[PDB]
DNA sequence: ACATGCACAGGATGTATATATCTGACACGTGCCTGGAGAC
DNA sequence: TCTCCAGGCACGTGTCAGATATATACATCCTGTGCATGT
């Protein structure tokens, strides 16, 4: 399984420096079949991890966020990127990972907000994983292109 | 043959086992055991049996 | 499904008539030989007689002249009933026990005991089933069951119940209770409950209810030979051995001992001897020390009727080195009676050829069957009844319908007939490894 | 990515209308053999086949066996292809006719669809209940479980038999275990410890896997590939259930013996059960037999009886022998080995000698496969060492002359290279002609003769 | 000169991933009291 | 007839199967209509 997806194969590299590091992630999926899969992985190599998808009743996510926030035995939050609105806090996290990127820059944005925010104590650093030769490169470039619509319009 | 060829794409880079899957499969097996006929009458209290016999016969 | 086409697969019966012993020239696929065929016509008479003892009868001819098509057209016009069994003789020289051991096991696997006894079965379908396990077990239980006829109650015992919950039977399943071992053997699903099967495939077979009475008497009938309760005596539970080649010597005392409880069998009139035929198919490939046993294993009372085919003429014998005619001694050749066949005349050729052609269903034009009947002429009949299904697969190539004299003639030019392919080696000496030299160009 | 002997052959290459185009896909010319073997491709994929007889002649450095790769990668992969050679069947343990059936066997498949019941569950409550156990030496004996299992979406709690049990009981099952009781055998295999007893502080290596979802009565169809040898191997050995027999039959040392007539009657008659039920379905193949003239009279006898089975498949025989003898009697001598009966069979393919432009053809492709790239010169000199020498002599002065052209700094290979390499390595001929003229006498700088 | 047939314009429809909301019917818990059950 | 209590009734509650739009992208099907060709 670890050596049959090229991103998994290098998420693994980079979980095992982070873990050993203290560091604690948000690690950011664009679907939720992966976060599936991944939930295994994670039991495998034996992490502690949350989750929070649009499955996820309000109550529950108020209660998992919570968790992650109050107790810091938990390395991973499996985050689905356009779930969630702005205004969850968890600036406890240092890590951004995504696994997947959007096609619109600001969900991505919005979603490194929840470690970079108001209260956050330490440097947050953000990984992207991209597949090169593929889709993901063509997916990189379009969302580069309009975040420089942005900055051409709005400033 | 499949349709939104992006998000087929993006499947693929994120792990061949979106589309289909292993799994503690076995070999292949000749005897003759015994089909269960369906889920929803042996609700909770069941038992197995050794229904396991080779359809290979020889009659004596 | 498992019934390819082979090279005996037109053959259906000795095709002699059985009122008179006429071989009428024409009839169920054995065509043109006649004398052979009348002598094989009365060998096969007087095998289901059964008076008389193992015989030995010699199908003695010239290569592809029709000798395992008369062997199986009398393993056709037997049946299921009275055993036939194959025998090439290279499976003799084992490893896993002696020779003549060997050989004697083939002798005692076509003595058939044939006996009938009666059982007692149950049909129908299962209304319901309700087992009172209430912590309880498997005590007590009620079982209601139905024909297009009948319909029933009745209460099981605690070693059915272990039964019941053993096969697993719903509501609705084609049971077949039999009633003096408890063997459940479910015959198919029931249609008028299919709404009640989930955990089936989506498409599953669905029978009708059984008609009649629930409670009937069936008269079995087995046949097994010497050979099965030989190594069925002979281990603790050892009759898998006859399914995996793994007796060995088996000792004489328990084949006397059989040969005496089988004559006390017959006496009593609880079973009844059938004495089988035993086909050596190549009996040439056999030495010395098969026939000192061969001469003797044709002497007891219980002995098969031996039908054997050979190729060579003035041959040398195995083991030995002095030559003989038919690769056999003569002091065995006292006890064989020879039939002799013959080539085929053209017209014949052109029928067996006819006949070929129908069994693979392939269409053919007059005068390719014509042609075909030229090449058969000088090339045998093996080389003919394979130009035939090479001939449908090129017509086949260029997309036609009947075959012509435009593919037998390709067939023809790619495939040597092996006359043209001695003339091959004959003119293409020095690059052929013969016994020393390698040329290379 | 190892060049073999032959990785360049990729197929037959035929045209549409069935005619051999020359220096396509591989070969070198070689019509009336390429034609031929497509004809036997498309006997084999028409299933109107019940043995055949097809030899392959040509004297040896032609591409016989080239013809049988051609074959095999044109009729792909879900066709059976077994390739043996004539020195392969005299064993010690078996007859060597039970080698031939076993490879007539192998090379005959099936494909069924098969419906496994799995039950999938973490063990909640292991607690065994014995039966009444008088006095009869053994003891007590567990005769009754209430082994409890608990999926993600509806428990179950399940009694079961001794058999199964004993089946628990060799997999070392303590309670938290997440397995999958197989009730068609009634193997049972465990997964690991479920993640709610995870403790990272742990010192078992167990690989920890989470609860199983869905139902804890799953039932799953699969496709599975069995040739009925596969099948002999299994009614012959057993391997499969609980009792003794397939127990005690799998810790001993496993030895091939001699799959009778029955048993191979028997399986023929599931195996049309299987089918009459829309299962299974029936492939058959080709049983390439390399060397035939190592054959012995004693196999060629019983494949009289092993083709005139209503099942059985296509042979294709290779002999690269003029008029020899026959290795089982030494006082009948034939053509290629084979005997002048079972010769009849056979729809004999011929093969002929090659050209000095089509080994011209074969060099260029073979270095341009395996990857050393050389001058016009060079290549017309290789040509005439296959022209003097041997074919398969020249193709192998290919792979030192790329050696010593990178001691030299080149890439291509030029005129000197070859020069080199035909002077350190050497055939056959001229060591035999060094071997006749100095080993004149025998002694201290002789040879022993 | 008129009619019919064949391809551009660019729109509406469509495919696929979870998100963000929602609604009403079913199931379950609580409280209580009267009438179904006891038995002489 | 004197006696008891639990089954059932009224009342909340809570949740989830099928349904309402959709950001994120793009290919595809559709057919109004214009132009060209043929009669
Ligand atoms: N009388 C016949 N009728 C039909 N086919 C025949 C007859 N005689 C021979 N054949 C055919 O000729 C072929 C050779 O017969 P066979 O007995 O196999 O030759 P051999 O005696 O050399 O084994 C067989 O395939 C069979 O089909
Ligand atoms: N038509 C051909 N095209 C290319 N290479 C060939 C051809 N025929 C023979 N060869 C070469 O000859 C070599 C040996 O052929 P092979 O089949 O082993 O000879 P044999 O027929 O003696 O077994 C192989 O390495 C193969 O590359």
């Amino acid at each position: 399984f670890v050596t049959d997806s090229g991103k998994l194969a290098k998420l693994d590299e980079l979980l095992r420096e982070l873990k050993e590091g203290g560091h604690r992630v948000l690690l950011y999926f664009q679907m939720t079949r992966m976060i599936d899969l991944m939930e295994e992985y994670l039991t495998y190599r034996n992490y502690k991890y949350c989750r929070l998808d649009g499955s996820t009743k309000l109550e529950d996510r108020r209660d998992t966020v919570a968790d992650f926030q109050t107790r810091p035995e938990i390395f991973i939050f499996l985050l689905s990127t356009r779930a969630g609105g702005l205004g969850i806090n968890l600036t406890t996290a240092d890590t951004v990972i995504f696994y997947d990127s959007d096609w619109n820059p600001t969900i991505d944005s919005q979603a490194m907000d929840r470690a970079h925010r108001l209260g956050q104590t330490k440097q947050v650093t953000v990984y992207r994983l991209i597949t090169r030769g593929t889709i993901e490169e063509r997916i990189r470039k379009r969302a580069l292109q309009k975040e420089e619509v942005q900055r051409v319009v709005i400033t | 043959t499949l349709m939104n060829l992006v998000m087929q794409f993006r499947k693929v880079c994120n792990h061949p086992d979106l589309f289909e899957r292993a799994d503690t499969s076995s070999p292949f097996f000749c005897g003759h055991f015994a089909e269960t006929g369906s889920f929803l009458r042996e609700g909770t209290n069941v038992a197995l049996g050794y229904s396991t016999r080779s359809l290979v016969e020889y009659r004596l | 499904g498992l019934n390819l086409i082979a090279a005996h697969s037109h053959i259906r019966g000795l095709g002699v008539d059985a009122d008179t012993l006429e071989p009428r020239p024409s009839s169920q696929g054995l065509v043109g030989q006649e004398k052979a065929r009348k002598a094989a016509a009365v060998v096969l008479e007087m095998i289901k007689q059964g008076k008389i003892a193992g015989r030995a009868v010699l199908i003695a001819g010239p290569p592809s002249t029709g000798k395992t098509a008369i062997a199986m057209g009398m393993a056709q016009s037997l049946g299921q009933d009275v055993p036939f069994t194959t025998l090439a003789a290279s499976e003799i020289f084992s490893l896993e026990m002696s020779k003549t051991e060997a050989l004697t096991q083939a002798f005692r696997k076509s003595i058939g005991v044939r006996i009938k006894e009666e059982s007692e079965i149950m049909e129908g379908e299962v209304v319901e089933i309700q087992i009172d396990r209430s912590t309880g077990g498997a005590k007590q239980g009620k079982l209601t069951i139905k024909t297009t006829d009948m319909e029933a109650i009745y209460d099981m015992g605690s070693k059915m119940i272990d039964a019941m919950t053993k096969e697993r039977v719903m509501a609705g399943d084609i049971i077949s209770i039999d009633k003096s071992s408890g063997k459940i053997t479910k015959l198919g699903r029931s249609y008028a409950r299919s709404r009640d099967y989930d955990a089936m495939g989506v498409d599953t077979k669905f029978l009708q209810c059984p008609e009649g009475e629930l409670q009937k008497r069936k008269e079995v009938v087995h046949t097994v030979s010497l050979h099965e309760i030989d190594v069925i005596n002979s281990r603790t539970q050892g009759f898998l051995a006859l399914f995996s080649g793994d007796t060995g010597e088996i000792r004489s005392e328990i084949r006397d001992q059989i040969n005496t409880k089988v004559a006390e069998w017959k006496e009593e009139g609880k079973a009844e001897i059938v004495p089988g035929v035993l086909f050596i198919d190549e009996v040439h490939m056999l030495d010395i020390e098969c026939f000192s046993y061969i001469n003797r294993a044709l002497e007891s009372d219980l002995a098969p009727i031996v039908i054997m085919a050979s190729n060579r003429g003035v041959s040398r014998i195995r083991g030995t080195d002095y030559k003989s005619p038919h690769g056999l001694p003569l002091d065995f050749l006292d006890r064989v009676v020879i039939i002799n066949t013959h080539p085929y005349t053209p017209d014949e050729l052109r029928q067996i050829l006819s006949i070929r052609a129908q069994e693979e269903e392939v269409d053919l034009t007059p005068d390719a069957l014509a042609l075909l009947t030229k090449i058969g002429q000088e090339a045998g009949l093996r080389y003919a009844s394979n130009l035939i299904t090479t001939s449908q697969l090129i017509a086949a190539k260029r997309r036609a319908k009947q075959v012509g004299v435009e593919d037998v003639q390709r067939s023809f030019k790619l495939f040597y007939d092996p006359a043209r392919s001695v003339r091959f080696v004959q003119e293409s000496e020095k690059r052929l490894i013969g016994n020393d030299g390698v040329v290379d160009f | 990515h190892r060049t073999a002997a032959h990785t360049h052959i990729k197929g037959l290459g035929l045209n549409s209308s069935g005619i051999a185009e020359k220096q396509a896909a591989g070969f070198v010319g070689q019509c009336a053999a390429r034609e031929a073997c497509g004809v036997v491709v498309d006997l084999i994929k028409a299933h109107k086949m019940a043995g055949r007889g097809v030899l392959l002649a040509g004297g040896p450095g032609t591409g016989k066996t080239a013809l049988a790769l051609a074959i095999s990668q044109e009729l792909g992969t879900k066709i059976p292809f077994c390739p043996i050679t004539g020195s392969e069947i005299y064993s010690t343990e078996v007859k060597k006719t039970e080698v031939l059936m076993e490879n007539f066997r192998r090379a005959i498949g099936l494909r069924v669809r098969e419906t496994k019941d799995v039950y999938e569950g973490e063990v909640t409550e292991m607690t065994p209940e014995e039966a009444e156990n008088p006095l009869g030496g053994y003891g007590k004996t567990i005769s009754t479980l209430l082994i409890g299992l608990k999926s993600a979406r509806g428990q179950k709690k399940l009694r079961l038999d001794p058999s199964i049990y004993e089946a628990i009981q060799k997999e070392r099952v303590q309670v938290g275990d997440v397995i999958y009781i197989e009730t068609n055998t009634g193997a049972c295999k465990r997964v690991g410890r479920s993640d709610a007893y995870a403790t990272e502080f742990d010192l078992e290596a167990e690989e920890y896997v989470p609860i199983p979802k869905g139902e804890v009565h799953k039932k799953k169809e699969i496709v599975q590939d069995v040739t009925l040898h596969d099948l002999d191997v299994a009614n012959a050995r057993p391997q499969g259930g609980q009792d003794i027999i397939s127990m005690m039959g799998q810790l001993m040392k496993p030895k091939m013996t001699e799959i009778t007539d029955k048993l191979r009657m028997e399986i023929n008659k599931v195996v049309q059960k299987y089918i009459n039920q829309g299962v299974a379905e029936l492939i058959p193949g080709v049983l390439f037999i390399d060397e035939a003239h190592m054959l012995d009279i004693e196999c060629f006898t019983y494949l009289n009886k092993a083709l005139e089975s209503p099942i059985a498949p296509i042979v294709v025989l290779a002999s690269n022998r003029g008029i020899a003898t026959i290795r089982g009697a030494d006082d009948l001598k034939a053509a290629h080995g084979i005997p002048p009966d079972f010769l009849q069979r056979l729809l004999i393919i011929p093969t002929h000698p090659y050209e000095p432009d089509e080994i011209r053809r074969i060099v260029r492709i073979r270095a341009q496969t395996e990857g050393v790239q050389l001058t016009d010169a060079a290549v017309d000199r290789v040509a005439e060492h296959g022209v003097r020498i041997s074919l398969r002599y020249c193709l192998q002065l290919l792979a030192p002359a790329s050696i010593l052209a990178r001691v030299n700094g080149r890439t291509q290979v030029d005129v000197q290279d070859i020069a080199e390499a035909e002077e350190l390595f050497l055939d056959a001929r001229r060591s035999a002609n060094i071997l006749t003229s100095t080993g004149e006498s025998g002694g201290l700088h002789g040879f022993i003769s």
